[PDB]
């Protein structure tokens, strides 16, 4: 997308979201990132939404095929699961490449740095979901380290009701439960996150209250499932 | 277990 | 897909449908067609379902973008609508190419020949939906001619309740209403199709009855919208 | 106006 204006890439990413063309959206935001300028709050959301949708569809397909493959155990089901798995890994590597070159190192504000580190944890978590071989433990630790650095910054620099801080804790708790085989850590994190946000709600406007309580409900939904 | 849906913005 | 076995392409097309990976599905069925053997009834359905889903998503996106473009009237909305439009035209041309080389000419049975000619009418209709310039009338006539030949065969060779005959009449009526600006022809076709199927239902088994009445309900839904 | 949905088979 080197020949398109940055502002045109951003405008087309918003159009692609409206058209539910998330592969296009991701390619447009990849091009915008590669212009080399930092991303605004809205632009970070566009980047995240685009790739979350793309990899979300790949993960859903991988799970369908992995389930069929397990029930069977010719080569076709394994081959096609491997094909989807390789395409998912390629998308995850692309996102992680954008974060590493050079979104994270140029992110100085707490809101941008935590946002990108949460992203890094998420895409290593997606890699961990399909990993089996010599690198599954290293992939898991890469997810944990990214989430942990984001947690440390968010606790120092953001209020307990901040939606990015809340969504980071939500996803780190899912990491603990689904990936790290640490369900007690998952439950403790979700509960402490929920309780500290509840005690901070009194400080918020009506619109901020709606933003925070929406993510608190996701924490509560998981706790209900886990306890 | 639900992560951030993060599919709309 | 030249190096994959025909049977493996078919098996992977079924897996892709289960995974809702319709672009993969279409590529697998394109490869199966290009093996050069005729397609079974089930294989024809797989081909049709795959491309209907792919072009269905493109049409939905084109309509979103066309609507935004009309409300605006920079170049970005028009450029991105043109990009989606070109990709849709490419898919339609690919399907029409498969029908022309050489599915239709090798289709001797009424069920296969009508199925492929209905397909031909549908993909020219999709081309007509986005056409404006020097070829819109010729594209419309190509759709009409394909549908008409399919109608003539189906009326001679199939019972009035045959699901392919019913779906052909349904889509030809939509062609009349939406493309040819002939709503009276659309209404007359849907009504005569419905009434002649109703009078033939007594001949059917319980399972055939369910198949036919499902498509009759689609005809009735359109008549309710059009009258 | 609805055509054949034809999205499942
Ligand atoms: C990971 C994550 C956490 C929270 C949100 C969220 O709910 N936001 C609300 C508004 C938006 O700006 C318009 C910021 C993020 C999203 C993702
Ligand atoms: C264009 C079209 C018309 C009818 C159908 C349909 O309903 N079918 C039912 C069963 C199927 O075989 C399993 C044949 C088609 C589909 C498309
Ligand atoms: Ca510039
Ligand atoms: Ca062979
Ligand atoms: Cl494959
Ligand atoms: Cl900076
Ligand atoms: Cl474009
Ligand atoms: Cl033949």
């Amino acid at each position: 997308m080197g020949s398109m204006e940055r502002a045109s890439l951003i405008q087309k990413a918003k159009l692609a979201e409206q058209a539910e063309r998330y592969e296009d959206m991701a390619a447009f935001m990849k091009g915008a990132v590669e212009k080399g300028e930092e991303l605004s709050c809205e632009e970070r959301n566009l980047l995240s939404v685009a790739y979350k949708n793309v990899v979300g569809g790949q993960r859903a397909a991988w799970r369908v095929l992995s389930s069929i493959e397990q029930k069977s155990n010719g080569p076709e089901v394994r081959e096609y699961r491997e094909k989807v798995e390789t395409e998912l890994q390629g998308v995850c590597d692309t996102v992680l490449g954008l974060l590493d070159s050079h979104l994270i190192k140029e992110a100085g504000d707490a809101e941008s740095r935590v946002f990108y580190l949460k992203m890094k944890g998420d895409y290593y978590r997606y890699l961990a979901e399909v990993a089996t071989g010599d690198d599954k433990k290293r992939i898991i630790d890469s997810a944990r380290s990214a989430y942990q650095e984001a947690m440390d910054i968010s606790k120092k620099e953001m209020p307990p009701t901040n939606p990015i801080r809340l969504g980071l804790a939500l996803n780190f708790s899912v990491f603990h439960y689904e990936i790290a085989n640490s369900p007690e850590e998952a439950i403790s994190l979700a509960k402490t996150t929920f309780d500290e946000a509840m005690a901070d709600l009194h400080t918020l406007s009506e619109d901020s209250y709606k933003d925070s309580t929406l993510i608190m409900q996701l924490l509560r939904d998981n706790l209900t499932l886990w306890t | 277990a639900g992560s951030i849906p993060g599919r709309r913005s």
